[PDB]
């Protein structure tokens, strides 16, 4: 019920629009103006924010959300960053989309719960509805 | 804290001057409480609404202790509006020096035309108070008509208004005017400040003028030239000093209308003047009607002007509206006596000008009250006022944006 | 081109208006030239504002006539305000069905109470024009009292409120209502309407039976039950309906002067009421707290509100009180009446309200042309009248900054 | 006394701060906005316009001033365009800021009355008055 989502792209506006869809109250956080203002409707909270700066991230009450999905693409060093700084705000579950085998790796050892890869996680899933088909 | 103490000081001020008139050297017959207290608050707040004549209550004592606080309220207004607009005692003693010595040469101007009249003792501190009034656009007058004998004087109208004209505009116009001697060279708030004024002032005296010429009360039963007089006195007042020489009371109601709007606009911006100032009614009226012809920015003489100013500029504006109808509210409910009177009332006290139609006099114990904050919040501003006793948090959170219709 | 056919069309509507009474089969007495083209321009305008009483004065063809303007001009502006506003005849004849069935239906409620009391024929047409009237928020009515004989009805005060608070607010507003119905789904736009008509019609209901409860002359001779009925009647009626349930003559002058502010600030944006909106109002309010808080941005119902909707919404306030200044000052010097009267004539036909004290039939042949244009000024819009008869040239050059003091 | 300078840089400032001491009426028109505030009193009329829009030129008038300097730098094209328009509003002398060699001879054979080399044209100068010293 409790969620938020960092960074309104492709892969973290999926997330916002299936969880609205269902019916879950959703924080969404995004640098750029006009990814929040297309996606203020689809989340419960939209607020145009820099999550790599540890004094904004207390303004929006992150610690009061269980759950934090950080979804930052072609920016490794603010995903890097942004989880880094959750932790400090000991969320109990972050769960970060990685970019390449690099990210993945520095992402586990820093304290993620559980690393995404969109484009690899898929293949994975699809290579295992070829075999049930 | 920075614009705090300004506020509080007036309030010193004022209590201190309320409880200097209380005692039994000031005044020849008893005053109570409140009327010591509004005549030391209009006194320090130079705004000239008076509950009592000044000549007929108070003894020589007592109206140099009105000069103090007029010379006091006056500068020092004068001298933190002017480090307000720079920041936003050396500079002080400047701004003391220049004010009394253009008071103390018009007082030796007035001299020679009171002192035959009234006496050497009588005349010289007549002469003075009025010097010092003029300057600071008080409006006091030690005579119990205000300046109403003196309607065709060359004398008393030319030195008396040029006081007021000179203290009127900001005290950064006279530093340019000086400083540059070229139009060209000018600031941008100079040049709206020399050609507004000499614009809102033929404005308003050609409409008091025209409405007043066949009133039988005033300017219809005298001469020619001294039709001309009283117009031009009764154009250049309002704004602010608020000094007479044609009863109000008894003009026409489209006169006092528009001396509504003209004693709303006031004057210079860092100078003894209160009220929207004129460059506030300027870039207001400019902005919109650059925003009707289509215009995507305003210009006016050759350059540009922002948002942040546009927005503040409309932002004083409707807060001062706020302040003068919630002033004519608590008044009606108050105060029983005609609306346009009370409206009168409260555009004077907010503006700090001082011109009433029998109503000052005959205020109850609470309509005084809402006067004195009236004049007090009016002298020190409605943008001042509040950031002193307002809790502040510098936002840094954006949000997205949302569609109003306004139309 | 785009906003002057509003303009023409609205003064085509109003002459052939004023020639359709002239014949003698619409008044059964003679009608003078200036009080035909009033009641047309009162009824196309939609403000309902009279000189002459509709019953007494009119036919049943004439009041059939004026139930025509009244319908032509609150729809013919409400449909070209929603066209605006998603701008910047498919759906006009779905305004149009919209509006008859709740007129309709309202007016069988409204048959309910009024046809056994004057009958058949005359009971139905009463309750039709009453309901054609309320829903566009015009507030004629056939009766020499305006529904002053109903203060204490249920039926009459419930039906007739409700048409013109929901044909008050805009036609977005009742879109999204129904399309959502939920209200973290609804626009900021819409939360703006229905919050700030709740919180506003509250302090108005408040404000007015506080006031008036100790009035002799309104709502002091009533049941308790009555005075909460006139007192919830005469806080929504003059945004912008301009229906009578007391004597706004007798009322308290406290009373007056809120209900000027009241009348000036209007209803919805795409509706049949005029006058600076309510969005406009709580924008500029809100646009100044968050300046003297410190806030960079206006934020409310968790939304951010951009640079040019606080301007335009400053620019229509502004241009707004400027053309009520000019009618204020325009009837002063041509009506020789009390000025209360003349600042709550100026507002309530600016707003298209119709609400006055003994003012409206004693005006002059001037008087009442000066009205008129002011009526015509504020239904059609300052900002939308300026563009239709303004020189348009977008400007491609720009300036250098210039520093202005508005303090 | 009628003098126009198009582009306030180093060397573009330089005229109308020159001009400005002199007691010429001098108009600076620059795009970027910085460039006009700092020149706006060293200039008798000061103007935040592109010189490669006809449309503009025509607004400033161009056509009243008799000498117009393009001192347009590190931006080739728009020298070179600016001073091809003004031929077509029969601009009597422009006086062209060339940036190479190649540059001076695209503006020798568009028409342009005179052409400044500072660069250059200073050696000349200065090896002359080392011969002279
Ligand atoms: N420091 C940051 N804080 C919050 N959001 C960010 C930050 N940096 C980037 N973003 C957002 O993350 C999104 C990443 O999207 P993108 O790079 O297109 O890949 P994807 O859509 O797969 O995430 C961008 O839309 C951007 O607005
Ligand atoms: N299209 C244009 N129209 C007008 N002015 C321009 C245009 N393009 C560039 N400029 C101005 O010309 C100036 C060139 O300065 P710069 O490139 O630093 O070299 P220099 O100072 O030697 O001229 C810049 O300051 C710029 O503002
Ligand atoms: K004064
Ligand atoms: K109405």
């Amino acid at each position: 019920k409790q969620f938020a989502v960092i960074g309104l792209g492709r892969f973290g506006g999926s997330i916002c629009k299936e969880l609205h869809r269902m019916g879950h109250e959703v924080l969404a956080v995004d640098i750029n103006e006009e990814k929040v203002n297309a996606y203020a409707s689809y989340a419960t909270h939209a607020v145009i924010a820099n999550a790599t700066e540890e004094n904004e991230l207390l303004s929006l009450g992150i610690r009061n959300f269980e759950y934090v999905i950080v979804a930052i693409g072609a920016n490794i060093q603010a995903s890097t960053l942004t989880t880094l700084l959750l932790k400090e705000l000991d969320i109990p579950n972050i769960w970060v989309k990685a970019q390449n085998y690099y990210h993945h790796k520095v992402l586990e050892k820093i304290g993620a719960d559980r690393i995404i890869h969109p484009e690899k996680d898929m293949g994975v899933k699809i290579a295992q509805s070829l075999s049930d088909e | 804290t920075p614009p705090q103490v300004l506020a509080i000081g007036f309030f010193l001020t004022i209590i201190i001057g309320a409880v200097l008139l209380m005692l039994p050297i000031s005044t020849t017959k008893p005053l109570s409480w409140i009327d010591a207290l509004f005549t030391a608050a209009s006194a320090t707040t130079v705004t000239g609404l008076a509950v009592v004549d000044t000549g007929t209550q108070f003894t020589v004592f007592g109206q140099t202790v009105i000069m103090g606080l007029i010379q006091i309220g006056g500068l020092g207004f004068m001298t933190f509006a002017v480090l307000i607009v720079m920041i936003l005692i050396g500079l002080v003693k400047v701004l003391f020096l220049f004010s009394i010595s253009i008071e103390l040469i018009a007082a030796l101007i007035l001299s020679i035309r009171l002192v035959p009249q009234y006496g050497w003792s009588s005349g010289l501190f007549a002469s003075l108070f009025h010097a010092i009034s003029a300057f600071n656009n008080a409006g006091f007058s030690l005579w119990p008509d205000n300046l109403m004998s003196y309607v065709g004087d060359p004398t008393v109208n030319l030195v008396i208004t040029f006081l007021f004209i000179t203290g009127g505009i900001g005290f950064t116009v006279l530093f340019d005017v000086m400083k540059n001697r070229r139009f060209k060279t000018f600031s941008l708030h100079t040049k709206l400040m020399l050609t507004g004024t000499l614009m809102l002032n033929a404005i308003a005296m050609l409409t008091v003028f025209i409405l007043e010429y066949s009133n039988p009360g005033t300017l219809g039963h005298l001469h020619i030239v001294d039709k001309l007089w009283a117009s031009y006195f009764q154009a250049v007042t309002p704004r602010t000093a608020g000094f007479n020489s044609l009863d109000f009371g008894s003009m026409r109601e489209g006169t006092i209308v528009f001396t509504l709007l003209l004693m709303f606009i006031g004057a210079g911006s860092a100078s003894t003047a209160s009220g929207i100032k004129l460059t506030t009614f300027i870039v207001i009226l400019t902005s919109v009607i650059a925003y009707l012809r289509g215009k995507k920015e305003t210009v006016i003489f050759r350059r540009s002007i922002k948002y942040p100013i546009i927005i503040k500029a409309l932002a004083v504006s409707v807060t001062s509206l706020f302040i003068v109808f919630l002033g004519i509210f608590a008044l009606t409910i108050t105060e029983q006596a005609p609306f346009l009177q009370i409206v009168f009332e409260t555009f004077s006290a907010f503006g700090t000008v001082g011109l009433t139609m029998g109503l000052t006099p005959e205020l109850t114990t609470a309509g005084k009250c809402i006067i004195i904050v009236i004049m007090f919040i009016g002298r020190i501003g409605p943008l001042t006022f509040v950031f002193s006793f307002a809790k502040t948090e510098q936002s840094n959170i954006r949000y997205p944006d949302g569609e109003v219709f306004t139309g």
